[PDB]
């Protein structure tokens, strides 16, 4: 479910992170670097 | 051996490391790289996260290897 992905985001990276990853980021949460867009 | 890190940003990040350093030497780095802290710093290689408890040979970290930066929870 990539389908929802944060800014600057690289699909590349995405797909080539783990399920874990790919559902931390999915969820909207684990945001330093920048400002989610809620 | 000089590893690269791409964050979920495709940003990539060289850091010069050894077989025998420990992950939070490799952290370390990214942070004087980037600026992310060890509590919103994450690593992944072979398909799963490493840990600061042990060594970069313990993941088979080769030269060259081609590391992933992943923001952890945050209270923002």
């Amino acid at each position: 479910p990539l389908c929802s992905l944060p800014e600057g985001v690289d699909q590349e990276v995405f797909k080539q992170l783990p399920v874990d990853i790919q559902e931390e980021i999915l969820s909207g949460k684990s945001r330093e670097k920048f400002q989610g867009k809620l | 051996m000089q590893i690269f890190v791409k964050t979920l940003t495709g940003k990539t990040i060289t850091l010069e490391v050894e077989p025998s350093d420990t992950i939070e030497n490799v952290k370390a780095k990214i942070q004087d790289k980037e600026g992310i802290p060890p509590d919103q710093q994450r690593l992944i290689f072979a398909g799963k996260q490493l840990e600061d408890g042990r060594t970069l040979s313990d993941y088979n970290i080769q030269k060259e290897s081609t590391l992933h930066l992943v923001l952890r929870l945050r209270g923002g």
